[PDB]
């Protein structure tokens, strides 16, 4: 076969469909009879496989979605350029990043609201930011405010032009399903196109706008004195005298012999004394192995030149003893199901998320973020976050796949046969793990607060009594120490500082980053984490694999995706369907994730945040509390919630007072779920009874008959709020304590 | 268009409606700030 | 039955100067739609080709002359010195540079529109709206040669069946014209001087010269 | 009266049908397709009429700035700034008063654009009457003494066609002078000199 470009000329386009409501579904274009067709009409607004079978139709429609997104986020880029052109202090900033608080929105003065305008530094009045911004642009050399509007306007141009993509490829040309389904293709290109020309192009602008400038920053020169980056570009002198190697073209990369380029790229790793921030001369180093990589790797792929891989071989010819003909078939199903594609790339994109929270927390890439422990604290929590809900989602359509795309007549697998004929095995082990891992790690937490409130603190499992010391992690952190110079004699210094042993680096009178100890209070609440997981994993997992059938009910599949129960028969079926699993699964993530971010929180102020004076003295935030007091559950309750809840229930005539409304305001919502939570529409539709009575009596009952809402959206309703609410407090309780203690 | 019209007057409407009614609470408030009372009588 | 290099079905030869080339199968017909379409890359090879193609020699004729002619202040910087304002700076002139640009986006959107009204409409832009030339106008059955007259005052060849074997040449002219200023973009851009200044170091002396040499 | 070989603004393209080519000034110009129907259409046609005779008086505005310039005149002040005056008794009162009797023109012509009729009569004499067919054309002495607007079709769709095709011109115009002015921070006419002094550098950009 030759792999081609294929469109269809023009597929209509009108305001005649805007103008009907449900138009997308046969069921519910006919217009509603009670309001459970509008909740129905944005519940269904998305569910592209249930408004037609076509998969070229289906293909086509989020196609133009994914346009529809990017012109969204280019929108909403084009609006923190703007807003860090007219409405901030960036260029003040500039000059004296370790003691003006960044800040990038003004409040009009209506109702009082102008106090939140606070004393941000620079002789502005504004709301501290967190988003990072700030330092990005400093990183990318961006001096005036006139670069930051330029770049404002670029992005609102890609903006129009990524919706316009949208319009024309599903109005105007709409891509084929053979199209779609190249794959060999498709991972060429986002291999070696999207994402090594992508890196390729960012090492350029590193090293000759970034690394430039931002030598002149570091040697104290005043930005606007700064040359702009083209007059580096045009005279090479000035990119000469600092980074000489310069002075040659190609060479020494055209004649190898590499390199002379030592000067402006190296391996020196380690965190930057005077910025916090990675060393520039290795992030830009870093971007040019990246691209070459993937330029590599955009070649595995075989095309239209019988020179690469089939991607349906490689799979095929990967089969043991222990599991059958597995992987064939794989190939046809994953170019046949778009959910079974969104599952796997929910689950990866939200783990990479995860891991770059990890990452740019004990790794800082841009310079002055490590000591703004704002913008740190926000920029994890907030990862951990996205990436947490990424993966539930995989769940989801994992589940959905099961219920929607699962034929064993037309597409199967082997591999996921088997893991089907004893899907019973799976869970009931997975079980088992949970309920050890909850006794011994959430079981010694019980244990250390009854031996201490019996004022037995050497029965307790602590550094000062039992002992658990976390000695496999300890053994690689010190590995990771003598890593340079012995394992890596390229590295200079350590990868990270958290590995440094004996070297701190500060800005300011902060601390960027040092050696993080591990005890037995880390060790019990990474068994937390390690239980907290697998339990999500079980709820999900239980959801994805008894999706279809069930010794309780042989046939789910035919009940579909998201339905409420089967009824109170065989004992009572609510919550067998698969949605109900992921709904289920949404509470166990946001416990998880929440102990993890509050894991993050004390660990930082507690043993590397805080203040150095120039004797070398140390004083910690928290004052290294965590160690003797998180081994206990009151002293998760008193010396963190109890002690550090106090900046934002006392922020009230205060610049952050908008942090002490979204506390209780957040408390509100989450208490407000529990109605829906805990209740059921029986009682609700037969208020609404009474209360339609009333409408009747005065002629003003409403032709679309009121209904109470639907048993699974109740539950939607219910864990939105739940999540919302839970979520939101830790927002407004975070910032408010690391801007006002930070 | 006809149809254009009839895409609004759907929840744009309450949009649209309520937009106006908030630019209009917000202006009387920039003209007559902090009032606890009625004391015109 | 002719010279050819790569593999296609459609490049039947039927176009001029097919050598049957097109590895990335832009003319595939199988899906057309956009721009993707093959006659209009037929259209445009041409089109991108006549523009090209007089286009290499603004680059150099002002070059040349004033080395051997007689051009003085408006001594030819290089081609790419006057338009772009960073390198020469550009040249001051009867009127404002943008001001320029303004007029020529406004005098060539009526040559330019037109010209397309022929691709979707065969006479369309021959008929109506007043004025001589309107007549000179729909000339032709192709856009590709709207068949000036006007266009073609000179019948040259046009009548002969041998105006293929002018349209072929007009076709590989194209082309090279083509690369031609293509590599300026580079030489100017690496050698900085000018195309044909460019082109005597290479003369003054080759085995100094070249892109090895110039590293 | 529909005329299909009519020039059109794109030569090339194709009128929509309902751009039927029976109206004055009718170049088949609706991309949106705001003309789209029937009944917004007449209202549009009736605002662009509207539009362009205020336009036009609007026009008289450029002309002031030409005798002030040179002539002189008591109109030397500035369109722009002429509304902050002293002149007579303030303002806003003026424009109270104003706002009576155009409201008493329109509540006026608003029942003629809903209806056919109310024309047939003056309110205090029911005599004096006076009819003029058609929409924005009331006719009469008062608004057509020489009676030019009464005549035949094909002579007053060319006339017609000269009124819109005058006011579209006059509202790009008004429009320009109103930029021209925040732009230049000058007057229109100035602007114009300033041009021709020098085509070549004096625009936008001069700026
Ligand atoms: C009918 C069309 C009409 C138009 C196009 C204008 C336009 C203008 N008026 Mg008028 N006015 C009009 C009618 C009337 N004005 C006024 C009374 C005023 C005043 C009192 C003022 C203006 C001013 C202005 C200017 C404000 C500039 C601006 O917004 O900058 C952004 C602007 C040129 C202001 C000015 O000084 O303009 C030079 C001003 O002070 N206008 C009255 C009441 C008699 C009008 C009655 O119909
Ligand atoms: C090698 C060239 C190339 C590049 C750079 C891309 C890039 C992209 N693709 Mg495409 N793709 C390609 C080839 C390429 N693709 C080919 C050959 C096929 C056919 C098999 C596809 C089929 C395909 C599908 C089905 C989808 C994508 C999608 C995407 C976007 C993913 C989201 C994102 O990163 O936002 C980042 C945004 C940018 C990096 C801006 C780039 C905008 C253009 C490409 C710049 C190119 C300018 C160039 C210099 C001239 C991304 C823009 C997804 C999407 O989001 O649709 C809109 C999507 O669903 N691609
Ligand atoms: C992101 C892609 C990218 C792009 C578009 C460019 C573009 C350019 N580079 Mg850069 N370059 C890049 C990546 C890139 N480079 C990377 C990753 C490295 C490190 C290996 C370099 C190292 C480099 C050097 C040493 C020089 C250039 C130079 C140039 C300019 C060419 C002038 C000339 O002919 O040389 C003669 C041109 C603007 C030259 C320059 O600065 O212009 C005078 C030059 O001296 N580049
Ligand atoms: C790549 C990301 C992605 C994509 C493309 C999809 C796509 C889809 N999902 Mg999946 N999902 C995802 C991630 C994703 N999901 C994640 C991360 C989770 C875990 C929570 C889920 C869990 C999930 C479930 C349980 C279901 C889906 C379903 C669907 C399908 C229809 C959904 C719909 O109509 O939209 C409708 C959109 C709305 C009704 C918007 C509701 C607003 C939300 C609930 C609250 C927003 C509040 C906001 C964040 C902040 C508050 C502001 C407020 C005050 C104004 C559609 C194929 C449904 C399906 O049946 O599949 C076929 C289905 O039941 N998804
Ligand atoms: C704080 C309240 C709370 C507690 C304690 C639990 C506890 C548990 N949940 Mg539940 N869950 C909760 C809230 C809670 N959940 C809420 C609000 C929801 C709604 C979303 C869920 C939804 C949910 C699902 C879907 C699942 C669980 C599961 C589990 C079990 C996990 C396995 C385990 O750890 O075993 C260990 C038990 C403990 C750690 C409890 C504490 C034990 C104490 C400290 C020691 C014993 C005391 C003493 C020695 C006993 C003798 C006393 C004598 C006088 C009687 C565990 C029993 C999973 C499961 O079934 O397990 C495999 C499961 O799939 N939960
Ligand atoms: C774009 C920014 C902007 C600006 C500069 C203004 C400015 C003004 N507004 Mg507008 N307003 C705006 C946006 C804006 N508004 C928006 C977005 C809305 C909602 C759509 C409104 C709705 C609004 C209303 C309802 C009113 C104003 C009024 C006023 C004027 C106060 C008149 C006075 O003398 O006070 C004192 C008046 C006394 C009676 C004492 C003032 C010129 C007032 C006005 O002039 O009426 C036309 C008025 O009541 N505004
Ligand atoms: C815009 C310039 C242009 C365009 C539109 C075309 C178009 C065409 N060429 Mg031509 N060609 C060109 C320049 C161009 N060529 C140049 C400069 C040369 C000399 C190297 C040739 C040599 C050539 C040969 C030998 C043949 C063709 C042929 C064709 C036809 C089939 C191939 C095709 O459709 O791909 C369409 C091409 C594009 C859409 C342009 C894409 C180019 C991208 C931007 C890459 C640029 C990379 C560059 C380094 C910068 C098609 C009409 C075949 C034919 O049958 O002739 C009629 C034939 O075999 N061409
Ligand atoms: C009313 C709004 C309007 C708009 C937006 C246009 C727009 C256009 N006209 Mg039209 N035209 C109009 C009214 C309009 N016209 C009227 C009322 C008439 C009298 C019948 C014409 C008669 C006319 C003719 C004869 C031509 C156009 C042409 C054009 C196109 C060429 C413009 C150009 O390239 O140079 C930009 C202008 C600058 C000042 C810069 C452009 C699409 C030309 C065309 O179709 O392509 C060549 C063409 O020849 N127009
Ligand atoms: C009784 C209450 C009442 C009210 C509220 C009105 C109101 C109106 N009349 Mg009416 N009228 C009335 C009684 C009333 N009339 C009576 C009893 C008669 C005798 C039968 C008339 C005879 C009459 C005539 C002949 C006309 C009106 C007209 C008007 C409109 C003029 C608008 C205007 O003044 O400029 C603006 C004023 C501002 C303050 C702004 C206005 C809606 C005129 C019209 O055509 O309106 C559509 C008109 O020509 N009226
Ligand atoms: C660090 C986290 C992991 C903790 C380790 C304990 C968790 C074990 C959970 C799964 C155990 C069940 C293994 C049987 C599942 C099974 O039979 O897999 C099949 C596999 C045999 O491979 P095959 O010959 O089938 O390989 C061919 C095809 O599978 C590949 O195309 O055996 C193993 O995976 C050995 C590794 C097990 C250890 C995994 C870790």
């Amino acid at each position: 076969e030759v792999k081609i470009i294929l469109d269809r000329d023009p597929i209509k386009t009108s305001f005649e469909q805007w103008a009907k409501p449900g138009h997308f579904s046969r069921t519910i274009a006919k217009g509603p009879d009670t309001t459970t067709w509008i909740w129905n009409l944005h519940a269904d607004a998305h569910d592209f496989d249930s408004h037609t079978s076509d998969l070229e139709e289906i293909s086509r429609k989020v196609f133009s979605a994914h346009f529809g997104q990017l012109s969204i986020i280019f929108l909403w880029l084009s609006g923190m350029y703007f807003h860090g052109a007219r409405f901030s202090n960036y260029e003040a900033w500039l000059n004296d990043p370790t003691h003006i608080r960044p800040s990038a929105q003004v409040v009009w003065p209506i109702v009082g609201q102008e106090i939140l305008n606070g004393d941000v530094g620079g002789g502005f009045r504004g709301i501290q930011i967190t988003s990072g911004f700030f330092q990005i642009w400093r990183a990318s050399g961006i001096t005036s405010e006139l670069q930051l509007y330029c770049t404002a306007i670029g992005a609102l141009v890609f903006a129009g032009l990524m919706l316009f993509a949208g319009w024309f490829h599903y109005h105007k040309a709409a891509p084929k399903l053979a199209w779609f389904q190249d794959v060999e293709s498709m991972l060429n290109h986002h291999l070696a196109g999207l994402l090594g020309l992508g890196s390729l192009s960012w090492a350029g602008h590193q090293v000759h706008v970034s690394l430039p400038i931002n030598q002149f920053l570091n040697a104290g020169v005043d930005p606007k004195e700064i040359p702009l980056p083209h007059e580096f570009i045009l005279n090479r002198d000035l990119l000469a005298q600092l980074y000489p190697s310069f002075a040659e073209g190609a060479t020494p990369f055209f004649t190898l012999n590499w390199s002379k380029y030592a000067d402006f790229l190296t391996f020196r790793g380690g965190l930057d004394p005077l910025t916090g921030g990675l060393w520039l001369t290795d992030i830009a180093h870093h971007h040019l192995a990246i691209a070459i990589l993937f330029l590599i790797a955009g070649h595995m792929y075989r095309t239209n030149w019988g020179i690469g891989h089939g991607i349906k071989d490689i799979l095929e010819a990967h089969k043991g003893p222990f599991t059958g003909q597995g992987h064939k078939g794989l190939y046809e199903i994953l170019t046949t199901s778009w959910h079974a594609q969104l599952s796997i790339n929910l689950a990866m994109l939200g783990s990479l998320t995860i891991v770059v929270a990890q990452h740019m927390y004990s790794m800082p890439p841009y310079p002055y973020l490590a000591t703004d422990y704002a913008t740190q604290l926000s920029l994890f929590t907030h990862h951990m976050w996205i990436g947490g809900f990424l993966i539930v989602g995989a769940a989801a359509h994992a589940a959905i796949f099961m219920v929607r795309d699962y034929d064993p007549t037309t597409r199967y697998n082997d591999l996921l046969d088997r893991v089907l004929r004893h899907r019973d095995a799976i869970i009931s082990h997975l079980n088992w793990v949970c309920i050890f891992l909850g006794f011994h790690s959430f079981g010694l937490y019980i244990h250390n607060d009854t031996m201490s409130a019996l004022g037995r603190p050497q029965d307790m499992f602590s550094d000062t009594a039992i002992q658990l010391q976390p000695v496999f992690a300890q053994w690689i952190q010190n590995t990771h120490a003598l890593a340079p110079g012995t394992t890596a004699p390229g590295a200079t210094a350590s990868t990270s500082l958290t590995w440094g042993g004996g070297d701190l680096v500060a800005v300011g009178n902060k601390v960027a980053l040092l050696p993080i100890p591990l005890g037995t209070a880390d060790f019990l609440v990474h068994h937390i984490h390690a239980f907290t997981i697998h339990v999500t994993v079980l709820i999900l997992l239980k959801g994805v694999l008894f999706a279809r059938s069930s010794r309780l009910i042989p046939d789910k599949a035919n009940l579909g995706f998201r339905f409420p129960c089967d009824g109170p028969g065989r004992g009572g079926t609510c919550q067998v369907s698969a949605w109900d699993h992921v709904f289920l699964g949404l509470f166990w993530m946001y416990n998880s994730i929440s102990v993890v971010i509050f894991h993050f929180s004390w660990k930082m102020q507690s043993d590397v945040w805080g203040t150095i004076n120039d004797q070398g003295v140390v004083t910690h935030i928290t004052t290294g509390n965590f160690a003797q007091s998180s081994i206990t559950i009151n002293g998760w309750l008193r010396d963190f919630l109890w002690a550090q809840a106090s900046q934002v229930i006392q922020s009230y005539g205060s610049s952050l007072s908008a942090y002490g409304l979204f506390f209780l305001g957040a408390h509100f919502v989450w208490a407000f779920s529990l109605m829906f939570l805990f209740s059921g529409r029986g009682y609700w539709q037969e208020l609404i009874e009474s209360i339609v009575w009333a409408h009747n009596k005065l002629k003003v009952a409403p032709a679309t008959q009121p209904r109470a809402l639907s048993i699974v959206q109740g539950r939607a309703v219910g864990v939105t709020h739940y999540l919302l609410g839970g979520i939101a407090t830790t927002w407004a309780f975070f910032l408010a304590r690391i801007i006002a203690v930070g | 268009r006809d149809l254009k019209t009839y895409l609004s007057v759907a929840p744009v409407a309450s949009t649209l409606w309520f937009a106006a009614l908030a630019g209009l609470l917000i202006e009387i408030n920039r003209l007559f700030p902090d009032a606890l009372t009625f004391p015109f009588f | 039955w002719f010279a050819s290099k790569q593999s296609l079905s459609y490049l039947d030869g039927s176009l001029p100067g097919d050598y049957g080339f097109d590895p990335l199968g832009l003319s595939d017909p199988e899906g057309t739609g956009g721009f993707i379409e093959p006659r209009w890359l037929a259209y445009g090879e041409v089109i991108n080709g006549r523009f090209a193609m007089l286009g290499a020699v603004g680059a150099i004729a002002p070059e040349y002359l004033g080395k051997v002619g007689l051009i003085p202040q408006e001594t030819a910087l290089a081609w790419f010195q006057t338009g772009v304002i960073p390198p020469a700076g550009t040249y001051n002139y009867w009127a404002d540079n943008y001001t320029l640009f303004v007029l020529e986006m406004a005098l060539m959107g009526f040559a330019e529109h037109r010209r397309f009204q022929d691709w979707a409409k065969p006479g369309s832009m021959g008929k109506q709206y007043f004025l001589g030339l309107e007549k000179g106008f729909g000339g032709s059955g192709n856009p590709a040669y709207p068949g000036g007259p006007f266009f073609n005052p000179l019948g040259f060849g046009k009548d002969e069946k041998s105006l293929k074997e002018l349209k072929l040449k007009e076709v590989k002219n194209g082309r090279l014209a083509m690369l031609a200023i293509l590599g300026y973009f580079i030489q100017g851009l690496v050698t900085g001087v000018g195309p044909y200044q460019n082109l005597l170091d290479h003369v003054a002396d080759p085995v100094n010269n070249n892109v090895l040499t110039s590293l | 009266v529909a005329e299909p070989d009519r020039p059109l603004w794109f030569p090339g393209s194709t009128p929509p049908p309902w751009l039927d080519g029976s109206l004055p000034g009718d170049f088949g110009f609706d991309p949106l397709g705001l003309g789209s129907d029937p009944e917004s259409l007449r209202w549009n046609v009736q605002a662009e009429l509207v539009h362009s005779r205020w336009a036009m008086l609007g026009a008289a505005g450029i002309f002031i700035p030409e005798f002030l310039t040179k002539l002189g005149i008591l109109l030397t002040p500035s369109w722009y700034t002429a509304g902050e005056q002293e002149y007579f008794t303030d303002t806003t009162t003026l424009f109270i008063v104003e706002l009576v009797f155009i409201g008493w023109a329109e509540g006026r012509r608003w029942a003629d654009i809903l209806n056919p009729g109310c024309v047939n009569t003056d309110p205090i004499f029911p005599n004096n009457k006076l009819t003029g067919t058609d929409v924005g054309y009331p006719g009469g002495l008062w608004f057509d003494p020489l009676g030019w607007g009464s005549a035949s079709p094909q002579k007053l769709k060319e006339l017609r066609t000269k009124e819109i095709k005058n006011g579209r011109l006059a509202m790009l115009a008004v429009m320009g002078a109103w930029f021209q002015h925040i732009y230049t921070g000058t007057g229109p006419i100035d602007n114009l000199f300033a041009h021709l002094a020098d085509p070549g550098h004096a625009t936008i950009f001069a700026a």
